[PDB]
DNA sequence: ATCAATATCCACCTGCAGATACTACCAAAAGTGTATTTGGAAACTGCTCCATCAAAAGGCATGTTCAGCTGGATTCCAGCTGAACATGCCTTTTGATGGAGCAGTTTCCAAATACACTTTTGGTAGTATCTGCAGGTGGATATTGAT
DNA sequence: ATCAATATCCACCTGCAGATACTACCAAAAGTGTATTTGGAAACTGCTCCATCAAAAGGCATGTTCAGCTGGAATCCAGCTGAACATGCCTTTTGATGGAGCAGTTTCCAAATACACTTTTGGTAGTATCTGCAGGTGGATATTGAT
């Protein structure tokens, strides 16, 4: 029998992971290629410091994160372990987001 | 001899307008008046930071505009901005 | 394929991850996308918004640092 | 003589919010259209409001405006909402609304 | 054999009567006496205008009233109906009124 | 008669069991658990300690004793809680 | 008189005389006194000391001479008061704290 | 010719004084610059409306008092008081 | 409990991105001297309205009994989502060249400010008189729940 | 479905708080006229840094297989919490009175603005040396999970 970790186990190794450090996440080009689509709908041939992309992704990335850690709290609330699209919902809607 | 100016005599003109026969409760103009009020610095505040932001000591029209883009919501936006520009576009066309 | 898509489940995994989640169900990563698109858009959009202001064709970090902070999201370390 | 409210075809007074502009301390100076454009805004925003007030009394059978009929009107409007979600309303009262999981059902 | 409406009935008749009115639900008098005893352990000999009490007794009620819609979403997303501490606590903390 | 003024004390309880049931009523809430009515006043105490703190912040800043609506007004402002209907 | 700055005068490492200049041109008042900029410049440093002084020990902690993004973080959301003073500001490259739910802990929960 | 400044200079001499073998690097002091322009303006803008409130056309270190009182957390208001007060006072007592 | 398979950590090592120390230069920031203006603290007090007392009464709080049905516990299992791999697409980097356009500079005038007069107006205070609708009644219709 | 206990609806009505209506007074508002100052738009442009390439190097996303264990359905039942009822209190309401204190009016100087002039300093730039620590290697040992 091969060396398999319990489902979970590399999961939590992933948490403590990603919350001692302080990287970015998401892919930079795929990120930046988002921003300018996005812009180009409120204005055409725009240019972007390398500094703005940086802030927008800095400010995505906390958000997400903050948010994924409402959604963990209403998927625990409901006794269950595992977030689903009616927590994250529940978050946005507790938060005035989606309200 | 006190004097305490609001907007309930205009909030008044505007409502004959768009209902000649329905009035208004005191306490309905109190919010009104608020309401007024609460746009008004919402978006002076918003222009005069936008004045700032670009080392401008004046407040234009144009800034006034853009804080209206950046505080109100789609329709309210576009409609609020013609409004504005009539009104502006109709005032200069006098002497 | 397009760029939304381009935000991966694996990029949403770990933010999930740093966000202390243990365990993600499918629908997820479809979900966030749509989160992530209208965050950027509210933000984008009044970044834009004092861009074209200051007659520049240049999206700046302040104009970015501005924009968050009146969505209430105050950034700090990109200027102002 | 013709005030700038009149000459710029507007109910909102124009002198006025010019030198509540002054008198806020926004700016050192405040152009000439600035008050005109302000006030074009306020007054549309009061008048939306009025407009969508004014049926609500009239849905009720009232003639006359009260602060529930702005809550309702604000709260079912989805701009409107939005630009006073940080509101409060003093004897508005909030919007009929029950879960729907809440309401009985299966005979018994 | 008297008559008797069933566990919930009478309930949702009240919700539909008080979605309905706009009046403060507490007790005037008592309210005011709240927030003077609140008040008098901040500063000793205050006076109130009677609007100033109105006007907290209306932030006050429309605050309390936004919360309970929200523990009611926590509750219900629990799969229950009856709301409960911990759905409070859960909407406050989203709400960031909390740790 | 002044003297020996009504010492306050114990108020939250004021804020009473049909009362409270009352505004989650009007928020929709159908079932009430019982430890509901306490954590509710905790609640509310809190949210009016910060308000009033405020305000007489502010009375205090204008060299007065009494507290006006301005001041809740302004109070409640600060706190993201704007309310229409008193002034300003 | 051979001059000593407004700082040095407050016995302030903060610029008196730029944050009264910054508070007229800020507009926000007609007339700004002479307390004002030396009163806001004082609780400014105190603040950054506050700050600066709890992010030194961070650093300390973990072996490092240089204070970084990560300090500021891990320093502002530990501590109660500066923790809701910042509450709705992000610290690029801050991360969060590390914090995992009892329940999603190995064997049940 | 290009300046622009910041309160980066001060900061360090701040961070010297508290911990003199310790340093910060850029993204850190840049953070810090932002945390320090952030209160000024916080506690400049409150000035500004209890000012305003109160009809005074002069924001002076009792409106500041006041401003840090509303947007500091208990003891850190009590603190950031003794050390304005303080300022105040040390500066006084001089020329 | 035994032990293999991995992940994780500590001690040490070293190149280099990035922090640092020194010099040179200058616009502008900042302090000083003096002459003029003025905000707002004092002192006095008119007048609003806040605190407080009084008395009556019924709307609503409180405590209690009773049992319906909700929450919480338990059990079961289908199938979704994690772990581990094998591929290989495409981000990442770094090197370097156009050139868009941000940002600094010189002009110059429409529009702002300051200032003096004059005319209009919105706010109020004193008095009086309508009118929309709250609160009540009474009877007709609807909803709920027991059979 | 039928029958009954109640809640809900609505037309009709009456009192009255709030709304509305003239008369009048004037202090601050608002408009007009000239004169004087200037903010920043317009045109030109130098150089900073953004967009695009090239082009390997391989880090990391994607598809696949497998099954552990989670989510959610189905059951059972103690007892919580809702509905109803009796009792009676304390909030609400109505009217009054003293007087604390908020706010208007005038006086007056300590402190701020307005300026001219001298001195100091924080920021940009060059050129150059130093260093904390990221990232890499060993080897030890803690953790996880199968027996
Ligand atoms: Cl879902
Ligand atoms: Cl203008
Ligand atoms: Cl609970
Ligand atoms: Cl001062
Ligand atoms: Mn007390
Ligand atoms: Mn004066
Ligand atoms: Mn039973
Ligand atoms: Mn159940
Ligand atoms: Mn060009
Ligand atoms: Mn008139
Ligand atoms: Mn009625
Ligand atoms: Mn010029
Ligand atoms: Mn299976
Ligand atoms: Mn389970
Ligand atoms: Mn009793
Ligand atoms: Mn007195
Ligand atoms: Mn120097
Ligand atoms: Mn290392």
């Amino acid at each position: 029998k091969p060396h398999r970790y319990r489902p979970g186990t590399v999961a939590l190794r992933e948490i403590r992971r990603y919350q001692k450090s302080t990287e970015l996440l998401i892919r930079k080009l795929p990120f930046q290629r988002l921003v300018r689509e996005i812009a180009q709908d409120f204005k055409t041939d725009l240019r972007f410091q390398s500094s703005a992309v940086m802030a927008l992704q800095e400010a995505s990335e906390a958000y997400l994160v903050g948010l994924f850690e409402d959604t963990n709290l209403c998927a625990i609330h409901a006794k269950r372990v595992t977030i689903m699209p009616k927590d994250i919902q529940l978050a946005r809607r507790i938060r005035g987001e989606r309200a | 001899r006190k004097r305490k100016e609001s907007y309930a005599i205009y909030i008044y003109k505007v409502l004959k307008q768009v209902h000649p026969d329905t009035g208004i409760s005191s306490k309905a103009m109190s919010i009104m008046n608020s309401f007024v009020n609460d746009i008004f610095e919402r978006i002076a505040a918003e222009a005069s930071r936008l004045a700032h932001y670009n080392k401008r000591s004046t407040i234009t029209s144009r800034e006034i505009q853009t804080a209206v883009r950046l505080l109100l919501p789609g329709e309210l936006a576009k409609h609020a901005v013609s409004e504005g520009t009539k009104a502006v576009t109709k005032y200069t066309s006098s002497k | 394929r397009d760029n939304i898509q381009g935000i991966t489940k694996p990029a949403i995994r770990r933010l999930a991850r740093r966000g202390g989640v243990k365990r993600i169900s499918g629908l997820i990563y479809e979900e966030t996308r749509g989160v992530l698109k209208v965050f950027l858009e509210n933000v984008i959009r009044d970044a834009v918004t004092y861009t074209e202001h200051a007659k520049r064709k240049t999206v700046t970090a302040m104009d970015v640092v501005y924009a968050l902070k009146r969505q209430g999201r105050t950034l700090y370390g990109f200027g102002g | 003589a013709k005030s700038r409210s009149n000459r710029a075809g507007l109910q909102f007074p124009v002198g006025r919010i010019h030198r509540l502009l002054r008198k806020g301390n926004y700016a050192e100076r405040v152009g000439a259209g600035a008050p005109v454009y302000l006030a074009a805004v306020m007054e549309y925003l009061a008048a939306e409001v009025l407009e969508l007030a004014g049926n609500a009394a009239r849905d009720n059978k009232k003639t006359r405006i009260i602060p529930r009929h702005l809550q309702l009107a604000i709260r079912n409007d989805e701009e409107l909402n939005k630009l006073l979600s940080g509101v409060t309303i003093a004897q508005g009262g909030v919007l009929p609304n029950i879960q729907a999981v809440l309401l009985p059902k299966k005979t018994e």
